[PDB]
Formats: C-alpha cells, structure tokens, sequence
C-alpha cells in the first residue's frame, strides 16, 4: 500500500477552477441524459473537456514526483 | 466517433534537443517490457545484444538472453530442436503469426512495439496517456462486451485490458513501482527501442550546429572579401564634351 | 521485326503468368451478428459481407 | 607580431599554406572532439550508460 | 482626361526605375524590334544609355539607390526611343501584310 | 565558348576599384549597411504581408469554423 | 465501413460516400461498388466462386 | 596553347562553363537556388547507392531491410535521414528556382524553362518511386492511388495501370520495378539537368533588372563559386537541423506501420511537397475533372512564357504584378494547407476556391494586369 | 505448366488434387492440409 503521485495530484488539479467548471457541466449532461431512454446525445464532449483540462494540469506537476 | 481526445505535452528527460534518454529509466522500462507486455507485444526488431552498452553488460544479457528456449535447426535428421538463447536473438514473439494473437485476444491484434513510439500521432505522450487514462464510458456509451473504455483511444473502445498497476512488478533499483512511474519507464524503453540511435544522433546534431556555426561565418567572410572590389567600385561617364 | 520485338518486350511487363487461378471461400452467416461488417482476405482486394 | 609571423611562415608559400591546414586540422578535430564530447556528457550527467556502468559491472 | 495623366505619373513613381536613374525606355525588354532600334541610335545616345545602365547594374549589385535628388522625375524623362521603335514596328507591320 | 570580348561596345566609361586587401571585410555596418536593410524591408513589405496576412486569416477562420462545427449545440437536445 | 453520411461506407483517400448498398452517392467516386458474383447455401453459410 | 585551360577538350568544358562562365555583375541569392539543386541532386544519388546496397525490393522484405539498415548498418540511420530529407530540401530548392523564374521572368529563355519543366516532372515522378520502397503503410495506399490515376484515361485506361503494377493490383512485380524506376531516373534527371544548363549557357543568365548586362560581367569564378559555397551552407544548416534534431518532423508516422492492402488508413495524407496538387485533385468532384484539373495545374507552367504581356522582363518594375505575384503564392501555400485538412466544410469549399484563384491568377489576371500596365508607362 | 502441353485443364485439375499441400494459417492460426490446385508446384518428397 503506497501511493501513485498520479492518484495524489489528479485530485488537487480537480480543484483547479477549469477543472470543476467543466466537471460540473458534466455531472448536469450525465444527468439529464442517464435519467432519460430514447436519446441520441453523449456527454463525450462535455468530458473531454474535463479530461482535457484536468490532465493537461496533471502534465505540469506529476513528472516532478516520479522518478 | 466525429470527435477526439489529444494527450498532453509531459517533459521527458530526454526531450531537449541535447537531452540523451534516461539510461535508467529505459534498463526499467524494459523490464516493463520483458515482465508485462511481452506476453502480447512482439519486438521483432529488438535483440538482447542491443542492450549491452545501453542498459545491461554483457554478461547480463547472455543470461538474459538465455532465459528463452529458441527454435533452431534443423539438426542430422532434419528435425527442429530447442535451445538456450544467444545475445544474437531477437525478443520472442508471444504468438507464432498474426491469426494465433488474435484468437487469443477477443479477434484483436497487439501490435508489435518496436516502432510504435514513432507510428502512433504523439508519441511517447499518446503511448503514455493511453495507459493511465483507462476509465469509465460517459453518459450515453455503451462499449461493447470485451472492450473497455478509454477516452484516449480514437473510438474510445480498445481492445486492450489496462495493463498496469501498482506494484504489478518490483524493479530490482528499488523504485515505487506506481503506476505512472511504470508507464513513465516503459514509454521511456520505447523510445529507445524505436531509435537507438537517439543519443549520438543529437550528440553530433550539437558538432554539427558548432561547425556549421563557425564555418558559416567564415566563408560571410571570404564571400565579401572578395565581392568587396564590386561593391566598393565607383563608375563615372566621361563623354569628349 | 521492329513491330514483334517491342511487343515481345512489352508484354514482359503486363501480368505474369503466376497470377492465380481464383475463386475460393468458406463463410458461415452465423459469426456475422446483425448490423455489423467484416474484410476477408479474398482473391487479392477484400471483400465485404 | 603573431599576424605577420604567420603570413610569413605559413599563409605565403603555398607549400606550407596547406601542410598547416593539414597538421591544423588534426589539432582542431582531436579538440573539438573532446569539447563537445565534454559539453554533451555534462549536458547529460548521470543519464548516460558511461554514467551508470560501475552498478553493474562487477569490479 | 486629367486622370489618365495624374494615374501615369503615380504609376510611374511607383515602377521606380527613377530610383535607379534609367529613364522609361531604358527598361524595355530588348526584343527583335527594340533590338533593331537600338542600333538605329545616334552615336551618343547610345553611348548614353549604355552608362545609365552599366551604371543601374552596378547599383543593384551593391543593392543601392541614387540619391533622391538624382531620381528622374517624370516629366524630365526622356522617350529617346519610342518614335524610333514605332518606326521599326510600323516599317515591319508593312513587310508582313505585304507577303499576301 | 569564349563570350569575353564580343559581348557589347562600350564608350567612356572610367572604373576606379580596390584590391580587396586594401579594403574592408564589411564596412559601415551602421553608418550605411543597416539604414540600407531597412529601407528595403520598408517598401517591400506592403507588397508582401498584405496577402500573406490574408491567408493567415482565412486558415484561422477556415480551423475556428471547423473546430466550431464539431461541437454540439444544444438546441438539439432539449427536446 | 461504420463511417459516412449515408449509413454505409466512406474512402478516407478523397470522400467519397457509399451507403449499406454500397452505391456512390457522394464525393469524387463516379460508380457503385462492384459486386461479386455470388450465392447462398444452408441456414448459416454462403460461398462464392 | 597558350595555357592548357582553353584547349584540353575536357579540361576547357569545366573551364567554359563554370570559371569562365559571364556572368551579369548583379545577379542575386535567388540565382544561387541553381547549384544547389545541382549539389542537391548528386547528393541525393550518393545516399541513394549506398542506401540500395542493403535494401531489398521485395513485399516480404521490404520494410524489415530499411529497418535492418538504420538498425545494423554502420552510419545506416544517418544515411537514411539525409536522404529522406534530402528529397524536401530539394523540392523546397526547386520551387523557389521555379518562383525566381517566374518573377523575373526567365522563363523568356524558353528551351532553358521547359527542360526544367520536364525535370520537375521527373524529380515529382522520381520521389513518388522512391517513396514506395519502404513498403509501409502509405508507400502502399500511395502506390496504390497514384498510379490509379492514369486509370482515369479512357479505353488504354484500366490497361495502362496493369503495365504499372505489374499484375491486377500492387503487389511484388510493382514494388521490384518500382526500384528500377527509383535507381534509374535520378541519372535521367543528371542528364537533362546538362540539357537545361546547355540551353542556358547560349545565352547567359538573366538578371534582376531585365535589362542587357553586356555592359558589364564577371567570371563566375570566384564571384558565384565565392557566392555560392555560402549558399549551400546556409541552405545546409537548416536541413541538417532538421535530419538531425527532428528526423520526423516533415514524415508522416503513419507509414510506420507494414502496408495492409486491407485497410486504407483513416487520416490519409501525401508527404507535402504533393499536397496542393492533391487539394486540386480534390477540390473537383469528378474521376476526369480532378485528373485533367491536376494535369493542367502543373502542366500548365508550359504556358506561361506565352502569358508574358508586359513590355519589361521582370517585375522589380511593376508592382501591381508584383502584388498579384505574391497572391499567388500565398494561394499556393494555402491550397497546400487544404491538402493538409479532410474533406469537410468550410475545407471544401476553400480548396475549391483557391484553385479557381490559382488557375485565374495565371491565365487571366496574369496577362490582363500585365497589358494595362504597359499602357500606364503609355507604350 | 502441364495444361496446354501433355494435359487438358480437366486431367490437370484432378492430378493436382491427387495431393494434399500445406496452406494457412486458418482463423486459429493453425496450418491445415488441403486438396491441390492447378497453381501448386510438384511436391517435395522431403522437408529439407
Ligand atoms: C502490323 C505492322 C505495322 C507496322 C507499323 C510501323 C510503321 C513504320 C513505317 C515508317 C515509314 C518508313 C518510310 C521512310 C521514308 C524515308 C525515305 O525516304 O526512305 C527510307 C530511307 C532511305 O532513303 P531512300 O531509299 O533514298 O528513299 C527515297 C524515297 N523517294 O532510310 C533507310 O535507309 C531505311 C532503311 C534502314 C533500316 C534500318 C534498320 C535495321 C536494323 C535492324 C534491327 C531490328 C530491329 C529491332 C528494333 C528495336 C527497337 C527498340
Ligand atoms: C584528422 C583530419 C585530417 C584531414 C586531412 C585532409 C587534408 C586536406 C587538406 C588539403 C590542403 C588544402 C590547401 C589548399 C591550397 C589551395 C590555396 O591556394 O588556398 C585555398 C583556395 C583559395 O585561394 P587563396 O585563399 O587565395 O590561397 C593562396 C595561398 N597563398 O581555395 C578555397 O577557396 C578553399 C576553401 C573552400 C572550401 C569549400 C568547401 C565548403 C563545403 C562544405 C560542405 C561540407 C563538406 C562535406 C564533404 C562531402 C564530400 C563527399
Ligand atoms: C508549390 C508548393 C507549396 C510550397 C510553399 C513554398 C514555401 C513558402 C515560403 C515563402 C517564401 C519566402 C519569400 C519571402 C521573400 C520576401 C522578399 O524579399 O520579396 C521581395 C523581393 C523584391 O525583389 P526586387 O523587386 O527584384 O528588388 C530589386 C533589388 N532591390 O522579391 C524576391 O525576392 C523575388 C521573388 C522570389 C521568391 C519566390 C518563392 C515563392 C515560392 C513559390 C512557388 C511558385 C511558383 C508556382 C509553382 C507551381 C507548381
Ligand atoms: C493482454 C495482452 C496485452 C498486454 C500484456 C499488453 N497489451 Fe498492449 N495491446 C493489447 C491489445 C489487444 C491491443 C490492441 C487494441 C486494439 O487495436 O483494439 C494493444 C494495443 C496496444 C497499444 C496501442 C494500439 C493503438 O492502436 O493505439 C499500445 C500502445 C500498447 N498495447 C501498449 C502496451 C504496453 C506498454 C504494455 C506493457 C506495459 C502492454 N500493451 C501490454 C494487449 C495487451
Ligand atoms: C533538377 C532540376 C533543376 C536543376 C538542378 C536546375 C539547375 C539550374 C541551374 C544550375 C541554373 C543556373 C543558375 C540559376 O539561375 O539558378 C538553372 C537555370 C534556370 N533553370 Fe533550372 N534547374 C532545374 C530545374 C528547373 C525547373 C523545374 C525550372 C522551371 C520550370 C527551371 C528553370 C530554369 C531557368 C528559367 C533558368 C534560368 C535562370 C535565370 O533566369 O538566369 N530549372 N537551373
Ligand atoms: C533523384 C533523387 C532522389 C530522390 C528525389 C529520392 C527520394 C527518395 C524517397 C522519397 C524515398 C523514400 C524515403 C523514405 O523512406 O522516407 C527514397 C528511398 C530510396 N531511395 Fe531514393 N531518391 C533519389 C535518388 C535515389 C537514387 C539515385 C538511389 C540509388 C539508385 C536511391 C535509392 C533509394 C533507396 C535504397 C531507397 C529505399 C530505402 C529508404 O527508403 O530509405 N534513391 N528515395
Ligand atoms: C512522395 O510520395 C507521396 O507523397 C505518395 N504518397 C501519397 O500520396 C500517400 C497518400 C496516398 C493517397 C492519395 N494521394 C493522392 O491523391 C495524390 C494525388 C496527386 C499527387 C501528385 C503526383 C501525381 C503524379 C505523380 I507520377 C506523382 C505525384 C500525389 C498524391
Ligand atoms: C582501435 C580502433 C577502434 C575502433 C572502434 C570502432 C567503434 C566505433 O565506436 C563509436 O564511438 C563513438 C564515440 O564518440 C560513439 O558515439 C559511437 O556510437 C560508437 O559506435
Ligand atoms: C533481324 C532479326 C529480326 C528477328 C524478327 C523475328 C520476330 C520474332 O517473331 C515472334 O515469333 C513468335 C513465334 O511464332 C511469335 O509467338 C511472336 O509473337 C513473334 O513476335
Ligand atoms: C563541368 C560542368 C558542366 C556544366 C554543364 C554545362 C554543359 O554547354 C557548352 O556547349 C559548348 C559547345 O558544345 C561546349 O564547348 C562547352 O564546354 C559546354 O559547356
Ligand atoms: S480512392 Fe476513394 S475517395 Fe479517392
């Protein structure tokens, strides 16, 4: 039991205002679209969006802590 | 899929324009390698004797090399027999052709890894982001029964089970064996193992831009020196009058 | 002579005589569920089904 | 003055122009090498098989 | 009118041959009839025109300009061909219908 | 093969010229040299950059307009 | 295949749109698809020659 | 007699045409593209050889043996890069030889331009062959769609193609001849190039003025040999910086990955130097039209010395010309960008536009700004 | 190579499926015999 820096600084960037402000445009498209069948949208987007912002953030610190 | 997901730009130690590959960080990615994804991945263009010198001596990679029983032959009687692995050798393949891997990874093929760092649109980034970025199908996906989801993979439905996770292996250096820092590692080996050459390729780039500096400035010179008398030159028109 | 000489020549480069005889293959419905497609390797260029 | 010296000396014959870009060369090359070769391995430090070899080899 | 020559006189100032001292017809493309009229040129006038150009090249060869106040100005400049060109246009015009 | 001497006749004309050995590698790099660079970059960029520009923009526009239409508009959905 | 506007096939190399018939419908492409000369044989099978 | 340089019926050719040689006093940087892309081409055949010394022209092989030669040969790696890259450099090098001609109009010394016509067809031909050796992914599809081109003429159409590959789709027979084609047409290029230069040598270089430059020249030695040894390492530097800090820059990945004559990848692209004849090709929605829409975007650089209009050579003196010189090439290096991008809005439309405006630029406005300008200066 | 000058195509056909070759790989990755056809060459009577 040991942690992976990844894990560690995967949440501190969540915190990141970009981060959660597509974080929350997500949790609302997740919403409507799982409370609903006969649809036709995705939430992709809106979680790239996420990914795309948490990461890149990811990319600036994590190589400091591994090896 | 109209739309996809691009990696990030991480800094490898070795991604200046005068930054070597980071010797150790490649001697473990390999192991990366030879303990995780050799079991799927062939390295057809690899052998244990590239090693020597880089990452392993050569007393290791005899031994590493003699870890695997080989098919040589054929022998008096013409039947093909085993035997130990020489530093000539190249890595084994895990399947004997392209229609056995298949058939033992849901119909899809594991694509040798020996050029992959340079065949895929990112790289040492891509190869990196698609291993850890392994996670759950969004609102409205349903990936299909074998496949798992990862937002990095164009389709997002790879045929790939996650590979890596802590602990999955233990380096002999004693490294925290993380998940990322295998992944780190293993992207690492690739490099090396798709262009070997990398380092005394961006050793002589550096000669090349010292001469090339100087040389280029010299010859300013002597091109001048000699165009001076043309440039300098002055004409009148003096007619009888 | 002139006229049979590059002929001969010519048809050196035109398909050789190598070249298969054709027709061959195995299929069963069954493994292709509905909605889905499939390549095989077939006399030379894929095929579809 | 070393100019003269060497317009005298070597620059004038053509003889001896070339005999010095030759035995000039060789100290250059030989030099070079070992900067870059020095400014890159420094560059480099600890990243290099050069650098890790004595964990290994056995001495 | 007075449009067409306040237009040339810009369009002039704009091809810049002035720059270089070559007058309009010293940049002409020496074609078969330009060739020609050339040669019909008075002893001097040749030899003037052979300068201003000897003299452009070396300018652009040392990638330099006459100073502003040696720059032809349009009105000063000379047509010192145009009519003999015109000549050798109008006598070979002759030739070619004359061949039917 | 030889061009030197039946190329054109010339009349009056006087050159006056240096070895290079009594002359300098470069001269004026300030006092002539550079105020030269200049005015050359000054009356050719107008004829230049104005189009290059204009295509600048169009591949911006041509990539913001597609990178747009990727997207998805909502008014799709909340029905 | 999977791929296109008309439900059925598209060539990445200059698009053209083919549908699940395998017609052209748009793009460069100037003819439909050719097809194969073949036949059915049991429940879930099929061969062609 | 006297000197041993004027009657040595060897020694007098190096002699008569590069020491000797007139030159006009002022020509610029531009005319220096000339040697270079001489340089360029007996480099490239030096890397050439010693590369075909370790490939090995078959499908089965292919691939494995350029691998085996960066990997197991000495200096293998290197001697790929160079000429791998050599080949851009020298399309670069021949395009701006092409624009220097066409601003200051040599293309007046008509023998001297169409030779060098006919030498870019073959240099396009030439790296097309070379490209498909590797036997990669694209060497293949690129094989496969270019070579499908001629298909497009109709009855000897279908036929043709067969000669081609050798067979009734790209396979071996293709490949094999293929590097008979790569090996021998660089030679056939060193041997018009002594054409295109012979035919320039009647009547000495042109000049950025556009005006007769009897009235004075210089020796080309060692005015241009001075100017052009400065060229080369200036022009080197950034394509050794290049071959040597960023190999793949200009290289598409993707044919890293064995030719699969079953799957034509998805994001298909030709190496640059071919783009904006693909976005032409692409921007016409027919087989034919978008054949003969490219064959005429090349082949109508044929045309252009009788589009010349203007009473004056080169364009040093016109500048609205000049302006529409520089639309045009900047149209070009968008048309290039389209090539670049897939077949979609706004893309499509833009392709379909540029070409318009490159093919008009050309044979209409063109001629058209030319007349009006003569008419300006009151010819 | 017989067709056309000792056999018929027919009398070819049958001789060449008088053999059994070794095609493949299959979908397994497995070699598998198989009837001969006009396109094979005569068989080795050894491996090597
Ligand atoms: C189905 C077949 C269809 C064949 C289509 C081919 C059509 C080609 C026909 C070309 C027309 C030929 C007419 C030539 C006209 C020139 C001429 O004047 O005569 C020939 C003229 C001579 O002048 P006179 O006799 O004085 O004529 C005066 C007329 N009042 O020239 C000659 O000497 C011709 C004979 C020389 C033949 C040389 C060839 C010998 C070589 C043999 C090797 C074999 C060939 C292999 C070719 C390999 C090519 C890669
Ligand atoms: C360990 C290293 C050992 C190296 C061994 C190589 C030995 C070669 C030395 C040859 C001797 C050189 C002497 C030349 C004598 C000629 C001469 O007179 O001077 C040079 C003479 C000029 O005349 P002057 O300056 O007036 O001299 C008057 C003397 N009183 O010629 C020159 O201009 C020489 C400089 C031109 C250099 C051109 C090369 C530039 C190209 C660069 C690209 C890079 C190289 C790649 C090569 C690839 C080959 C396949
Ligand atoms: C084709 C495929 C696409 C490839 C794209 C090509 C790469 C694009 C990079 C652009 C090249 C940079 C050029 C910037 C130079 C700016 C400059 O100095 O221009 C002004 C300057 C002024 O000179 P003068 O009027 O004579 O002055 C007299 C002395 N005082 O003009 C010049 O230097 C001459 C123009 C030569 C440049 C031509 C290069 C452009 C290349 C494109 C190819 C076009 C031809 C068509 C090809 C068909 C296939
Ligand atoms: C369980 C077998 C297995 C192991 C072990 C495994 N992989 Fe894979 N890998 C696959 C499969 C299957 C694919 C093909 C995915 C597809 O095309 O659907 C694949 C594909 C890949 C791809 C990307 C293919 C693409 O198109 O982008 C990379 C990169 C890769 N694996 C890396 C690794 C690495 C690194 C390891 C070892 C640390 C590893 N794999 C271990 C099965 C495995
Ligand atoms: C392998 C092909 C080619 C090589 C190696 C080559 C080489 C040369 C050389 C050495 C020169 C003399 C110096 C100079 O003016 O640059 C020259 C001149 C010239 N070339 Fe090329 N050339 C090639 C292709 C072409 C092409 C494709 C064109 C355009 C269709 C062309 C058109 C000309 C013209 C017009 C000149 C006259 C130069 C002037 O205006 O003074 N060349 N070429
Ligand atoms: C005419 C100038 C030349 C051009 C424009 C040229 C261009 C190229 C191109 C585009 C490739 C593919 C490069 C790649 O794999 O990325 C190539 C490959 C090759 N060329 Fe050339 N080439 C030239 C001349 C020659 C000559 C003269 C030879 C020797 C006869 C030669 C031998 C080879 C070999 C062996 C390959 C295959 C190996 C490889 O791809 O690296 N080439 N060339
Ligand atoms: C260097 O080689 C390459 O770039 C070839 N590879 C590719 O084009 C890879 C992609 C293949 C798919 C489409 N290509 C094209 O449509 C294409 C069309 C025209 C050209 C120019 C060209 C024409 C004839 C001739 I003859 C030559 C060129 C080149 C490519
Ligand atoms: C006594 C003669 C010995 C010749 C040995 C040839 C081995 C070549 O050794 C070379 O040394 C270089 C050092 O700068 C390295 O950069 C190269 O990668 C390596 O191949
Ligand atoms: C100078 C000598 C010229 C030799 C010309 C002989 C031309 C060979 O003629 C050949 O004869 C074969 C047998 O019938 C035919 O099958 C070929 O199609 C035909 O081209
Ligand atoms: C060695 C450099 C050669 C450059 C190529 C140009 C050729 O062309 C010229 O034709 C004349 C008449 O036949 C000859 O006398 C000249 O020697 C020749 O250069
Ligand atoms: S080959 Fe399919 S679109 Fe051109």
């Amino acid at each position: 039991e040991l942690v992976d820096p990844l894990t560690t600084i995967r949440e501190h960037c969540e915190q990141t205002e970009k981060c959660v402000k597509a974080r929350e445009r997500l949790e609302l498209c997740d919403a409507r679209v799982s409370s609903r069948s006969h649809t036709e949208e995705q939430c992709t987007e809106e979680l790239f969006d996420f990914l795309h912002a948490r990461d890149h953030c990811v990319a600036h610190k994590l190589f400091n802590k591994l090896k | 899929g109209e739309l996809e997901l691009h990696p990030p730009a991480f800094p490898w130690s070795h991604g200046g324009p005068l930054s070597a590959l980071d010797h150790s960080s490649v001697r473990r990615g390999f192991q990366v390698y030879k303990q995780v994804c050799s079991a799927c991945h062939s390295m057809d263009y690899v052998a244990f004797r590239n090693l020597i010198g880089v990452t392993h001596t050569e007393a290791e990679a005899k031994a590493l090399a003699e870890e695997v029983e080989v098919q040589d032959g054929p022998d008096e009687n013409g039947e093909l027999f085993m035997r130990p692995g020489k530093i000539s050798d190249y890595f084994p393949k895990p399947y004997p052709n392209p229609e056995a891997a298949r058939a033992a990874n849901n119909g899809a093929l594991p694509p040798d890894l020996s050029y992959i760092v340079n065949a895929r649109h990112g790289g040492e980034d891509y190869v990196f982001s698609l291993l850890t970025g392994y996670c759950d199908p969004p609102a409205g996906v349903v990936v299909r029964e074998g496949l798992h989801y990862n937002p990095y993979f164009p389709g997002q439905a790879i045929g790939m089970a996650p590979p890596i996770y802590n602990e999955i292996l233990e380096y002999d250096d004693g490294t925290p064996a993380t998940m990322s820092q295998i992944a780190k590692d293993v992207c690492t080996f690739l490099r090396w193992a798709a262009e070997p050459e990398h380092d005394q390729r961006k050793r002589m780039g550096l000669k090349m831009l010292l001469i090339s500096a100087l040389l280029t400035s010299l010859l300013y010179y002597m091109k001048r020196h000699k165009w001076s008398v043309l440039k300098s030159r002055k004409m009148a028109y003096r007619p009888p009058k | 002579a002139a006229k049979n000489v590059v002929t001969q020549f010519i048809s050196s480069l035109s398909a050789s005589a190598d070249v298969l005889a054709l027709s061959k293959i195995e299929i069963k419905l069954s493994d292709i569920p509905e909605g889905k497609n499939v390549a095989f390797k077939w006399r030379g260029k894929p095929l579809f089904v | 003055a070393l100019l003269r010296q060497a317009y005298s000396a070597l620059f004038r014959r053509t003889s001896t122009f070339a005999l010095t870009v030759v035995l000039g060369a060789v100290l250059f090359e030989r030099a070079f090498d070992q900067g870059a070769d020095a400014i890159f391995e420094h560059l480099n430090e600890g990243k290099l098989w050069k650098h890790i070899k004595h964990k290994y080899e056995a001495s | 009118g007075r449009l067409m020559d306040r237009i040339r006189k810009w369009y002039y100032n704009a091809a810049g041959f002035n720059k270089y001292g070559l007058m309009r017809d010293d940049t002409l493309y020496e074609d078969d009839d330009v060739k020609e009229a050339l040669k019909r040129l008075p002893k001097d006038l040749y030899n003037e025109r052979m300068f201003r150009i000897k003299r452009a090249l070396d300018l652009s060869l040392k990638h330099r300009i006459l100073p502003k106040e040696q720059w032809v100005k349009y009105e000063e400049d000379k047509p010192y061909l145009e009519p003999y060109l015109k000549e050798v246009i109008r006598e070979r015009l002759e030739r070619e219908a004359w061949n039917k | 093969g030889i061009h030197f001497g039946n190329l054109a006749r010339v009349r009056h004309i006087i050159t006056y010229s240096l070895s290079p050995f009594e002359q300098r590698a470069i001269p004026n790099i300030f006092s002539d040299a550079l105020p030269n660079v200049w005015r050359r970059f000054s009356s050719q960029v107008f004829k230049v950059a104005p189009p290059f520009l204009g295509a600048y923009l169009l591949y911006s526009w041509g990539t913001q307009e597609f990178e747009r239409l990727k997207r998805k508009n909502p008014a799709d959905y909340e029905n | 295949a999977n791929s296109g506007d008309f439900g059925g096939y598209y060539c990445p190399c200059h698009g053209s749109h083919y549908d699940a018939s395998g017609r052209i419908r748009k793009g460069p492409a100037p003819y439909n698809l050719e097809v194969p000369t073949y036949q059915f044989v049991g429940d879930d099978l099929v061969v062609v020659g | 007699a006297p000197n041993i340089r004027k009657s040595h019926p060897l020694l007098k050719m190096i002699n008569n045409s590069l020491i000797d040689l007139p030159a006009p006093s002022n020509i610029s940087a531009w005319w220096n593209f000339g040697s270079l892309l001489a340089v360029c081409l007996m480099t490239q055949i030096l890397t050439g050889l010693l590369l075909a010394m370790h490939y090995t022209a078959d499908t089965s092989l292919a691939f494995s043996s350029v691998a085996h030669t960066c990997r197991n040969v000495q200096y293998g790696w290197l001697i790929r890069n160079l000429h791998a890259n050599g080949a851009s450099f020298f399309f670069i090098c021949i395009f701006l030889h092409i624009g220097r001609g066409l601003y200051y109009g040599s293309y007046l010394y008509k023998e001297t331009w169409n030779t060098g016509v006919i030498l870019l067809l073959t240099l396009m031909a030439t790296a097309f062959v070379g490209y498909v050796l590797p036997w990669g992914q694209m060497s293949f599809w690129g094989a496969t769609v270019i070579t499908n081109l001629f298909s497009a003429i109709p009855y000897i159409g279908h036929t043709l193609v067969e000669w081609a590959w050798g067979g009734f789709s790209v396979d071996n027979p293709t490949l094999t001849r293929f590097f008979a084609l790569h090996f021998l047409l660089p030679f056939a290029i060193a041997g018009i190039t002594i054409i295109h230069l012979t035919f320039l040598h009647e009547s000495g270089s042109n000049n950025p003025l556009g005006i007769s430059s009897d009235s004075d020249k210089i020796p080309f030695h060692p005015y241009y040999s001075f100017k052009d040894i400065l060229g080369l390492t200036l022009m080197l530097t950034p394509f050794l910086t290049l071959a040597l800090f960023s190999p793949n820059l200009l290289g598409d990945p993707e044919n890293f990955t064995p030719a699969n004559p079953l799957v034509t990848p998805p994001h298909i692209k030709p190496e640059w130097y071919f783009l904006f004849a693909y976005a032409i090709l692409r921007s016409i929605p027919n087989k034919l039209g978008g054949v003969l829409a490219l064959a005429a975007s090349v082949l109508i650089l044929f045309l252009i010395p009788f589009l010349h209009k203007s009473k004056q050579r080169t364009m040093t003196f016109r500048p609205l010309s000049q302006t529409l010189f520089w639309l045009l090439v900047a149209n070009l290096l968008i048309l290039t960008w389209i090539g670049s991008q897939p077949v979609e809005h706004p893309f499509i439309i833009i392709g379909q536009m540029a070409s318009l405006s490159y093919f008009t630029i050309l044979l209409i406005l063109f001629p058209t700004i030319g007349t009006l300008e003569n008419k300006m200066l009151n010819y």
